[PDB]
């Protein structure tokens, strides 16, 4: 199989002052993007390599025609004909042309048919239906682990999920464990599920597949297990990699027994996807994270132990967490010295992360409002009750 | 084409119909003047809604 | 011959048509329309129609052989 | 107080006067960066996505075209009832797919002796004559199927269900590895077995030592398998499973998760098609069926009908005893000190089902990993079993 994907470029913030030094480093970036840019441009410029086989390829091609339709070889028969379904979804029992590889054919893979007298042509390795190729994280988020505030425990934990195994697993099988196939992430909303996701597949070394879980269905009948099974099929085929299903509940719902097509269709795609994470071998270098809000909420098949064993929690942060975050978010904040910050952290409330964040982003604001950028402590003082709208005063006291 | 199946043009990007009368092609007509009370109401919204498109660089 | 020409063009007009939505317009005279057969086409507009009540979705009689947004 | 809108000078005084010296250059160089970045995304090409094409001098391209101007391509069907043919009806219902249905007639090729329900059908366009019969043939690789003939797990790796695998061994050991007493009692041997339990509690595990140690092949049918994809020809797919197990010297079929099948059109055909290799197979034979399912109730009450399936077996959480010994047969195949505490970790676990232990043993392996630790200790367990357990 072929590698992994998700190229990103450096991410700087070496300072983040501008003080030059961020100067000289994006410059050296920006010079050897034109030297990329350079080299490929006089690369095309002369770059005379065509024809060769010519005529073989020629009259190949002729044999080929045009346009020749790709299908799915859902079953071989003796090596000369075969049966491929159609994209439309009724199979065809057509024959087998000599210049077609036939190690190649193997059940699933795309083959090409000839338009008129359906005959497999050619076999594509590369389908990759546009929804799964969306599906591909190219440029990497800009978040990374030093942007994430607390959390230690479970950057810990996913690390320990989908980063030991695919560096040097020799602990694993030293001690005789499997590696966790699939973590799930839960906890109470703007925790920092989706933004560990994202740290995640920054520092990563793996092809990062995100889903968002609704995504997964899709209208027309078959085509939301065959996307799962497409989605997973490339997860393999760009082993090692990651495949990070957000808003799991989406889905994974209580199953119950199913009366309308739809619902019978949701339980089928749901089916699919259980027996897909069953298929790969924990040994196998393709691990998946889930993220939810609704834990309570999801089937008790999807978490079984011998599917999903880790459960990374996400607490509501604390104290020294919340003082970790307000460090992380007001960073780039010029902020007067006047400012404690403590006085919001002692409050004794439901700050999460993204709390902080939006009190900060107030704050900046209600400096704006005053005309200044230097943010002093009473624009935190009015912004956190801007932002956090909404027991009886003396019951427990 | 017809059945001989070959590109020869590129059409615009595929917005489906349904979102695409989405759109508020003409525009209503209700301006800030018609609004009593509200003033800190419209500034809050122009501080979310305007200030961030109008003016980033802030 | 003008007279006849737009004999043809009239008559081309003639029924039965297919139903079909204006999905987008393209050039002055082409058009993208999604037949009610279930199938989207890039068709040619019937010059005679007053382009400004072609709006998205507005149902449009196609030509039943050549699904022109007639 | 009523908060004045930053006026256009206010906006311009804004953007500079509190600014760094250098937002100006750094601002545009990393706009140029973007540009550049997707410059070279539009200009890096895709690459020739290298169709199958075989290496030269393999290609029979005038045989080819032999073939695409005399060959021609059939669509595959489902052929359904034979409308009682008796050679002057030879027309049969097919389903082609998801397009219609048609009564057609055969091929001169082929006898309607070759021709029989619910098989695959190569038939032309022109008049739809089925003009081959297409077995959906019978191969490991393809669906998920008993895959085994001798499994690796024997009754050491199973502990925990004494009197279960006791009344397992009546169950499967005594007719199979002693036949003459119940010949000589002139009593059938049990025809079918439900073994009912929750999930994890061993059910799978058992059946396949159970099949390891009774000499015989263990099959695994998981449900959604066929209730997904690989539906329909299902009952032709069983029935060859069976008739090699009519080949093999003895067959242990299990049907995994049978949750999914027992709970139906060609479901209802599959479990009529063992009503056939039950019923209508002998009750003799050495291929005994095996059922297990997560919710008992669900399998059809014409299944088991006394003559059917003689024994139902409930697979209950493990015990303390039992407890420790799966730690014990989960911990062998791991690094740990020789003075674990195993009776302590089962104590520690009540009401756990085995697949909480074996994820408990993983994640005290886990935490010996995260201290850099080559052999876990009872520490790691403990944290483990605190982790796990009390979710
Ligand atoms: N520990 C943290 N340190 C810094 N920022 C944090 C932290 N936790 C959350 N945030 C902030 O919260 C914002 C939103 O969080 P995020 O998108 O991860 O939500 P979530 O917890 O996954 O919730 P949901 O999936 O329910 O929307 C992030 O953009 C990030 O800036
Ligand atoms: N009695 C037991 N002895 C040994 N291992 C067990 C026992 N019960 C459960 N297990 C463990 O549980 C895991 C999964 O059990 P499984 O057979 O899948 O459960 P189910 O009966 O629901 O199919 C196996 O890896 C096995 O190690
Ligand atoms: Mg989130």
């Amino acid at each position: 199989t072929k590698g992994p994907d998700a190229a990103s470029k450096l991410p700087l913030v070496t300072p983040h002052t501008q003080c030059r030094l961020k100067l000289l480093k994006l410059e050296r970036i920006k010079d050897y993007l034109l030297m990329e840019e350079e080299f490929i441009r006089n690369q095309e410029q002369m770059k005379p390599l065509e024809e060769k086989q010519e005529e073989e390829r020629s009259k190949v091609d002729d044999l080929r025609g045009t346009p020749m339709s790709v299908g799915t070889l859902e079953e071989i028969i003796d090596d000369n004909h075969a049966i491929v379904s159609t994209s439309v979804g009724s199979e065809h029992y057509v024959s087998i042309l000599s210049f077609v590889d036939k190690d190649l054919l193997e059940p699933g893979c795309s083959v090409l048919l000839n338009h008129k007298v359906h005959a497999v042509i050619g076999v594509l390795m590369d389908d990759t239906d546009p929804l799964v190729t969306v599906m591909k994280v190219e440029k990497a988020p800009q978040e990374t682990y030093a942007d994430i505030g607390g959390l230690d425990n479970q950057i810990q934990e996913i690390k320990e999920s989908v980063e030991l195994p695919l560096t040097h697993p020799e602990y694993y099988e030293e001690m005789g464990i499997k590696p966790p196939k699939g973590v799930i992430l839960y906890g109470p909303p703007g925790t920092g599920k989706t933004l560990l996701a994202k740290a995640v597949a920054n520092q990563t070394s793996a092809t990062f597949l995100r889903v968002v879980g609704s995504e997964l269905i899709q209208k027309y009948l078959g085509d939301g297990p065959k996307l799962v099974r497409e989605l997973f099929r490339v997860a393999e085929e760009h082993a090692p990699s990651i495949v990070f299903i957000d808003e799991i509940d989406a889905i994974g719902t209580k199953r119950y027994d199913s009366n309308s097509g739809g619902e019978r269709e949701i339980q089928r795609t749901m089916l699919e996807l259980l027996n897909q994470l069953d298929g790969f071998d924990s040994r196998g270098d393709v691990k998946v994270i889930m993220a939810t809000n609704r834990i309570e909420t999801l089937d008790p098949a999807l978490i079984r132990p011998g599917r999903i064993d880790r459960k990374i929690e996400f607490p509501l942060p604390d104290e020294k967490t919340k003082k970790r975050i307000f460090q992380i978010h007001t960073s780039r904040m010029t902020l007067a010295d006047d400012v404690t910050l403590d006085d919001l952290i002692m409050a004794k409330d439901d700050l999460s992360g993204a709390d902080i964040k939006a009190i900060c982003t107030e704050a900046g604001l209600m400096a704006l409002r005053e005309r200044r950028m230097k943010v002093t402590n009473e624009d935190f003082k009015k912004s956190k009750e801007n932002v956090l709208y909404k027991t009886p005063e003396g019951l427990y006291l | 084409r017809n059945d001989s199946y070959t590109l020869h043009k590129i059409l615009p990007n595929k917005v489906d119909p349904l979102v695409s009368l989405m759109m508020v092609e003409k525009v209503p007509d209700s301006t800030y003047e018609m609004i009593g009370g509200l003033d800190k109401q419209i500034k809050e919204i122009k501080e979310v809604i305007e200030l961030p498109v109008k003016h980033p660089e802030l | 011959e003008f007279l006849h020409a737009q004999e043809e063009v009239k008559r081309i007009q003639s029924i039965p048509l297919v139903i079909g939505q204006f999905l987008e317009a393209v050039d002055q005279n082409t058009a993208i329309v999604g037949s009610t057969t279930g199938s989207n086409y890039y068709v040619r507009i019937l010059s005679t129609i007053d382009r400004e009540l072609l709006k998205p979705n507005a149902s449009v009689a196609l030509h039943k052989h050549s699904n022109a947004l007639v | 107080k009523p908060i004045r809108a930053l006026d256009e000078g206010d906006i311009a005084l804004l953007k500079t006067y509190g600014q760094s010296t250098y937002s100006r250059q750094i601002k545009q160089v990393e706009d140029d960066i973007q540009q550049l970045l997707k410059k070279i995304n539009e200009l890096t090409g895709i690459k020739e996505s290298d169709t199958g094409l075989a290496p030269p001098a393999l290609w029979d391209l005038a045989a080819d075209k032999q073939t695409l101007q005399s060959e021609q391509p059939l669509q595959v069907a489902r052929c359904t009832k034979i409308i009682n043919a008796d050679s002057e009806d030879p027309k049969y219902i097919i389903n082609v797919k998801q397009f219609a249905k048609f009564v057609v007639d055969l091929s001169d090729q082929v006898a309607p002796t070759d021709i029989e329900e619910g098989m695959r059908v190569g038939v032309d366009r022109n008049k739809y004559q089925i003009h081959i019969p297409l077995p959906p043939k019978i191969d490991p690789t393809v669906t998920m199927m008993q895959v085994e003939e001798k499994p690796d797990v024997t009754y050491s790796d199973v502990g925990g269900c004494k009197e279960q695998i006791e009344k397992l061994r009546e169950v499967v050991e005594t007719p199979l590895l002693h036949p003459e007493r119940f010949v000589n009692l002139g009593i059938e041997p049990p025809k079918g077995v439900l073994l009912f339990g929750p999930p994890g509690t061993g059910k799978t595990l058992c059946a396949r030592a159970v099949a390891n140690r009774t000499d015989a092949c263990f099959i695994r049918v998981i449900g959604s398998e066929l209730v997904q994809k690989y539906v329909g020809e299902g009952a032709r797919m069983v029935r060859e499973l069976f008739e090699m197990a009519r080949t093999k010297k003895a067959c242990l079929i299990f049907f995994d998760e049978i949750d999914a099948i027992g709970g139906d059109n060609e479901v209802q055909r599959t479990m009529l098609e063992l009503i056939n290799q039950l019923d209508g197979f002998d009750p003799r034979g050495n291929i005994k069926v095996l059922m297990a399912t997560n919710r008992p109730d669900t399998l059809d009450p014409a299944l088991m009908r006394p003559g059917r399936l003689d024994r139902k077996i409930e697979f209950s959480l493990p015990d303390l005893e039992g407890r420790t010994h799966i730690f014990k047969i989960h911990a062998r195949s791991m690094s740990v000190e020789r003075d674990i505490r195993f009776e302590l970790l089962a104590r520690l676990c009540p009401n756990s089902t085995g697949a909480e232990i074996r994820s408990v043993c993983t994640e005290a392996g886990m935490f010996a990993i995260r201290a850099r630790r080559k052999i876990a200790t009872e520490k790691d367990f403990l944290e483990a079993v605190n982790k796990v357990i009390k979710s």
